Protein backbone atom coordinates (compact mmCIF):
# COMPACT_ATOMS: atom_id res chain seq x y z
CA UNK A 1 0.00 0.00 0.00
CA UNK A 2 1.45 3.32 -1.17
CA UNK A 3 0.78 6.98 -0.41
CA UNK A 4 2.47 10.33 0.24
CA UNK A 5 2.24 12.23 3.53
CA UNK A 6 3.93 15.07 5.41
CA UNK A 7 7.30 14.72 7.10
CA UNK A 8 6.06 15.00 10.69
CA UNK A 9 3.37 12.31 10.35
CA UNK A 10 5.73 9.40 9.58
CA UNK A 11 5.75 8.57 13.30
CA UNK A 12 1.99 7.94 13.09
CA UNK A 13 2.55 4.80 10.96
CA UNK A 14 2.98 2.19 13.69
CA UNK A 15 0.85 -0.53 15.31
CA UNK A 16 -1.24 0.80 18.17
CA UNK A 17 -0.52 4.42 17.22
CA UNK A 18 -2.91 7.36 17.53
CA UNK A 19 -3.07 10.86 16.13
CA UNK A 20 -4.80 12.62 13.23
CA UNK A 21 -3.86 10.36 10.31
CA UNK A 22 -3.84 7.02 12.14
CA UNK A 23 -7.51 7.44 13.13
CA UNK A 24 -8.99 9.24 10.11
CA UNK A 25 -7.12 8.03 7.00
CA UNK A 26 -5.05 4.88 7.57
CA UNK A 27 -5.17 2.63 10.65
CA UNK A 28 -2.75 -0.24 11.22
CA UNK A 29 -3.77 -3.37 13.15
CA UNK A 30 -2.33 -4.01 16.59
CA UNK A 31 -0.89 -7.41 15.57
CA UNK A 32 0.38 -6.12 12.22
CA UNK A 33 2.98 -8.25 10.45
CA UNK A 34 5.00 -6.86 7.60
CA UNK A 35 6.78 -3.54 7.68
CA UNK A 36 7.04 0.05 6.53
CA UNK A 37 9.23 1.97 4.08
CA UNK A 38 9.51 5.76 4.05
CA UNK A 39 11.71 8.24 2.20
CA UNK A 40 11.85 11.91 1.26
CA UNK A 41 10.64 13.46 -2.00
CA UNK A 42 10.99 17.17 -1.21
CA UNK A 43 12.90 18.06 -4.39
CA UNK A 44 10.38 16.11 -6.52
CA UNK A 45 6.92 16.31 -4.91
CA UNK A 46 7.15 19.90 -3.61
CA UNK A 47 6.59 22.92 -5.86
CA UNK A 48 7.43 26.59 -5.41
CA UNK A 49 3.77 27.33 -6.09
CA UNK B 1 -19.95 -24.87 82.41
CA UNK B 2 -16.32 -25.12 81.27
CA UNK B 3 -15.68 -23.90 77.72
CA UNK B 4 -12.71 -24.25 75.34
CA UNK B 5 -13.03 -28.06 75.41
CA UNK B 6 -13.77 -28.25 71.66
CA UNK B 7 -10.63 -26.63 70.29
CA UNK B 8 -10.26 -28.89 67.25
CA UNK B 9 -13.59 -28.19 65.54
CA UNK B 10 -13.36 -24.46 66.25
CA UNK B 11 -9.82 -24.49 64.87
CA UNK B 12 -10.99 -26.17 61.66
CA UNK B 13 -13.78 -23.62 61.22
CA UNK B 14 -11.43 -20.70 61.90
CA UNK B 15 -8.83 -22.03 59.45
CA UNK B 16 -11.38 -22.38 56.66
CA UNK B 17 -12.89 -18.95 57.29
CA UNK B 18 -9.50 -17.22 57.46
CA UNK B 19 -8.26 -18.87 54.26
CA UNK B 20 -11.39 -17.84 52.37
CA UNK B 21 -11.24 -14.32 53.81
CA UNK B 22 -7.61 -13.77 52.80
CA UNK B 23 -8.30 -15.18 49.33
CA UNK B 24 -11.04 -12.58 48.96
CA UNK B 25 -8.82 -9.86 50.46
CA UNK B 26 -6.10 -10.46 47.86
CA UNK B 27 -8.24 -8.76 45.17
CA UNK B 28 -7.23 -5.29 46.38
CA UNK B 29 -3.50 -5.71 45.70
CA UNK B 30 -1.68 -3.84 42.94
CA UNK B 31 0.98 -6.38 41.84
CA UNK B 32 3.02 -3.52 40.39
CA UNK B 33 0.32 -2.28 38.01
CA UNK B 34 -0.92 1.31 37.87
CA UNK B 35 -4.18 0.50 39.69
CA UNK B 36 -6.00 -2.37 41.38
CA UNK B 37 -9.28 -1.94 39.45
CA UNK B 38 -9.70 -2.96 35.82
CA UNK B 39 -12.08 -0.16 34.81
CA UNK B 40 -9.64 2.61 35.72
CA UNK B 41 -6.87 0.99 33.68
CA UNK B 42 -9.21 0.44 30.73
CA UNK B 43 -10.67 3.96 30.82
CA UNK B 44 -7.33 5.79 31.13
CA UNK B 45 -5.01 4.17 28.56
CA UNK B 46 -4.98 2.88 25.03
CA UNK B 47 -4.59 -0.93 24.78
CA UNK B 48 -0.80 -1.04 24.03
CA UNK B 49 0.02 -0.68 27.75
Amino acid sequence: DSFVIRGDEVRQIAPGQTGKIADYNYKLPDDFTGCVIAWNSNNLDSKVG
Amino acid sequence: STASALGKLQNVVNQNAQALNTLVKQLSSNFGAISSVLNDILSRLDPPE
